[PDB]
RNA sequence: UGAAGAGUUUGAUCAUGGCUCAGAUUGAACGCUGGCGGCAGGCCUAACACAUGCAAGUCGAACGGUCCGGAAGAAGCUUUCUUUUGGACAGUGGCGGACGGGUGAGUAAUGUCUGGGAAACUGCCUGAUGGAGGGGGAUAACUACUGGAAACGGUAGCUAAUACCGCAUAACGUCGCAAGACCAAAGAGGUUUUCUUGCCAUCGGAUGUGCCCAGAUGGGAUUAGCUAGUAGGUGGGGUAACGGCUCACCUAGGCGACGAUCCCUAGCUGGUCUGAGAGGAUGACCAGCCACACUGGAACUGAGACACGGUCCAGACUCCUACGGGAGGCAGCAGUGGGGAAUAUUGCACAAUGGGCGCAAGCCUGAUGCAGCCAUGCCGCGUGUAUGAAGAAGGCCUUCGGGUUGUAAAGUACUUUCGCGGGGAGGAAGGGAGCGACGAGCUCAUUGACGUUACCCGCGAAGUAGCACCGGCUAACUCCGUGCCAGCAGCCGCGGUAAUACGGAGGGUGCAAGCGUUAAUCGGAAUUACUGGGCGUAAAGCGCACGCAGGCGGUUUGUUAAGUCAGAUGUGAAAUCCC
């Protein structure tokens, strides 16, 4: 699965957290609601930095919290 | 009724008499009953005569007496120690009174 | 073990068995895999006593599906 | 039949596999010890007495497949190192 | 094709607002009233305590004895005794008990519901490939002796297997490097040189599962900051397998108003009922899943139970006892007692269907198939049905003229109950035997209800009946008695000499054992209103400014297109909702 998000942190090594956001309708009201999720993607080449909106795909669970890996960087920077 | 049960037993504490409200005047027979529910409420005693003592132990139905403010329950005559009315020619379905031969 | 037996729709004055291929574990009248035909002991409802549909069962037969003793008789009758 | 027969065998059964793994961790350590010391000959020779025994335990319900192959890989991985 | 509420706050009116009434359902009942027949259904209260019986065995084509039965011998007869053989009990050996059946306490959690993913497994069964050479060892039964009241136990001696172990062949498989070395396996039975049953190793199929993930899953913040393995990394340990799951070291984070944590409640779901729909409530019968069997905890053996008739430890109870020491626990079936308003035969039986084991024969199976008790409910008949005199009696009502009940209120016949006699169903045929290789197939026979109900045919007597209510809502009237007197009442009220609401009587309505009554669930309420609403005076705008997050936001172009929309496909748990 390909997910789009932002790099809200690049503190850890080879591990970058991507804040993916989506828009879904309320099961009752129906009005759109904003919901995000943090995913620890792998980045061995430490290429992606904070503010980078990259793509995320499902890969072999590098760890318990990391089951995704960096694919391609959409833009350059948007802190 | 607490458990929302149709009927509830209880041991009488005292079989005294009470007087109606402003629009009426009489000696209505009542009795404080300690239902197994854990509550001590007062119930009215239908009929022209009963045989309830201190250790009566009678099943409660549930009915408010417009005359006696508080008596929100009625006694079910014909069950337990509560002997049904005697010579009851009419209301036998109530008060519990077997049809004479 | 996938077996091919009869599914009794059995009702007060209404005996009808459904030769179906289902797992041996499942109940006699439980969820079946696929029906291959039917059986009417009295054959009163319809003139067509049974409809084995050979080609159908011919597939399960060899796939690992075993037929009971009773059903085998009806099946053999084709 | 005798529900006790299956009880005594199970107990004595564990008593067997218990001794088998003993020889395992006993010689496996011997090989590692030899390798650590540097003795090549005595080591490998002691390694050829741990490989079979662990494989034989796999023949029965002693060590089984997986866990058996594991020990073989680890042992041979600890001998080619310190050596 | 889908939507009509009413009563009660005023002296009167409108508005607001709460309560209340008839509806459907519930593994019930009490009060008084009983005939029958089909179908269906039964402790919803103490997981309270339990007498008694039952709830898993089956194999001699595994092996020695005992019990039961048959046949043939040594004998003139008897005693005694020998051989062969059938079944099975005791023992030894194999398989099964984690399937089925019961209950719902506990449980908010991927436990469940819905769709996916993979770091997996799967006895028996099915398809395909290959193989089964030689050898060694052990413990019972049995025999002898001893201890104990018993349970039961100690010692000595003999002995076999598809019981255990060592070596080869390698179809293969495993491991390092990279593109090398190592490791398997028990027969038996016969229509015995031909098959049958079974085994060893590998791949696949079938089926059943372990684990992970997105979304969804009640009430309260008068429950808010919480957390130390607690969050992440490396290595190791551990498991069938991922994972701090566990350990060492390092880093120091992780989570929270999209409300964690804590507390309360409840098996969940599919569904059930209700409603125009939405939605609400519920989830009892049946089906799936989960959890639990004296209370609590834990582990082993195994494909699978952490396992009711398996085991270990702690605690309480009951029973047995020469008190030394043992035997159990029906929230399994029936049943007992207690409790309660209250819910049943400690009945009959296996042929059918289905299930376990066996090649088969056959055995086991209160799973189940039926009967009994109780109108608890529903369907064709509670107090009657049909017939019947311009109607002389009795009960009922009455303006006292009359009218009504009109088998007569008598009888008679009945739908035709009940009861008796006969036949006797499956809405299912085999087991066995004959033909065929006791295989397929074909043929035939026995056995009927469940160790006799239903239904059919015949005979045949009319063969009970009561309660509630009659002011209004509630359909159904006056006289008499009493007299704010006694009493009635869900609400509005009624009764002080004409009271249809008091007690009685005549009459009438309802029920046609139901109807009333009591209790419980849903909507009407557009009274939280998303569809359906309001805030000057009726309940209701923050005192103001400003400002964070958030919501909303002018115009033009391009890329992406995540949301959104469309086609196809997979799943759409099953069941149901809807038709």
């Amino acid at each position: 699965r390909t997910l789009q998000g932002r790099v809200v942190s690049d503190k850890m090594e080879k591990s970058i957290v991507v804040a993916i956001e989506r828009f879904v309708k309320h099961p009752i009201y129906g009005k759109f609601i904003k919901r995000t999720t943090k995913l620890h993607v792998h980045d061995e080449n430490n290429e992606c930095g904070i503010g980078d909106v990259v793509e995320i795909r499902e890969c072999r669970p590098l760890s318990k919290t990391k089951s995704w890996t960096l694919v391609r960087v959409v833009e350059k920077a948007v802190l | 009724a607490l458990e929302a049960c149709p009927q509830k037993r209880g041991v009488c504490t005292r079989v005294y008499t009470t007087t109606p409200k402003k629009p009426n005047s009489a000696l209505r027979k009542v009795c404080r009953v300690r239902l197994t529910n854990g509550f001590e409420v007062t119930s009215y005693i239908g009929g022209e005569g009963h045989n309830l003592q201190e250790h009566s132990v009678i099943l409660i139905r549930g009915g408010r007496v417009k005359d006696l403010p508080g008596v929100r329950y009625h006694t079910v005559r014909g069950a337990l120690d509560c002997s049904g009315v005697k010579d009851r020619k009419q209301a036998r379905s109530k008060y519990g009174v077997k049809r004479p031969k | 073990m996938v077996t091919i037996r009869l599914a009794r729709h059995g009702a007060k004055k209404r005996p009808f068995y459904q030769v179906v291929v289902a797992d041996s574990r499942n109940a006699r009248n439980g969820r079946f895999i696929e029906r291959v035909g039917f059986f009417n002991p009295i054959a009163s409802e319809k003139e067509e006593g049974t409809r084995l549909d050979l080609d159908r069962i011919a597939h399960w037969v060899g796939q690992g599906a075993t037929i009971s003793d009773r059903v085998a008789a009806l099946i053999k009758e084709v | 039949k005798s529900a006790k027969k299956r009880a005594i065998q199970s107990e004595k059964a564990r008593k067997h596999n218990a001794s088998r793994r003993s020889m395992m961790r006993t010689f496996i350590k011997k090989v590692y010890a030899a390798i650590e010391a540097g003795d090549k000959a005595a080591a490998q020779k002691a390694f050829n007495e741990m490989q079979p025994i662990v494989d034989r335990q796999a023949a029965k319900g002693l060590i089984h497949k997986n866990k058996a192959a594991r020990h073989k890989a680890n042992l041979t991985a600890q001998i080619n190192k310190l050596a």
